[PDB]
C-alpha cells in the first residue's frame, strides 16, 4: 500500500488534470451556444481535497455579450495549451518515477 | 386653396450624403470584419500541439 500512496499522489494529479482538460474542451465544444455558462474546476483545492464527488465553478466573465454567452476564446485555449503541458509533464514524472522503481528490480 | 396640388418633400443633397456615408461605412465596417476574422484564424493555431 505505500507504494500504491506513492504512486497514487501523481496518479489523483493525473486524473484531475485529465478532468479539467475534458470540462476544457466541454466549454470549447460548446463556445458558440447561446445561454452558456463557462465552466472550471480550482485544481491546487481539488487536489488537496482528493488526497485528504468533484465540484466546477462558474468561470468570471471578461467581455459582455448579447446572446448570453460568456465563455471566452483566448483565455481558455491559452488554459487549455498549459493544462495539456502540465498533464504531459505529469505524465513522464510517474513514467520516470516507475522506471526508476522498476530498475532496482533488475 | 384650389386649383394647386401639392408634391413631395425629400431633399436630394440629404439623400446624396445619406447614401455616401452609408456606403463608406458599410466598407469599414466590413474591412473590420475581415481584420477580426484574420486575427482569429491565426490564433486558433495556438490550440494546437
Amino acid at each position: 500500500d505505500r507504494l500504491d500512496a506513492a504512486l497514487r499522489f501523481q496518479q489523483e494529479a493525473l486524473n484531475l488534470r485529465a478532468q479539467r482538460q475534458e470540462i476544457l474542451a466541454a466549454n470549447i465544444a460548446n463556445a458558440d451556444t447561446p445561454g452558456y455558462q463557462a465552466r472550471d474546476i480550482d485544481f491546487a483545492s481539488e487536489l488537496k481535497k482528493v488526497m485528504v464527488a468533484v465540484d466546477l465553478l462558474y468561470r468570471v466573465p471578461d467581455q459582455p455579450s448579447l446572446d448570453g454567452n460568456t465563455v471566452d476564446m483566448d483565455r481558455e485555449r491559452t488554459q487549455f495549451a498549459d493544462n495539456s503541458l502540465k498533464y504531459q509533464m505529469g505524465l513522464t514524472v510517474l513514467g520516470s518515477q516507475l522506471k526508476g522503481m522498476m530498475n532496482v528490480l533488475q | 386653396m384650389s386649383g394647386v396640388l401639392e408634391g413631395s418633400n425629400v431633399k436630394p443633397v440629404e439623400a446624396m450624403t445619406d447614401m455616401i456615408a452609408n456606403a463608406r461605412r458599410f466598407e469599414m465596417q466590413m474591412k473590420v470584419i475581415t481584420s477580426v476574422d484574420e486575427n482569429e484564424g491565426r490564433a486558433n493555431q495556438l490550440l494546437s500541439m
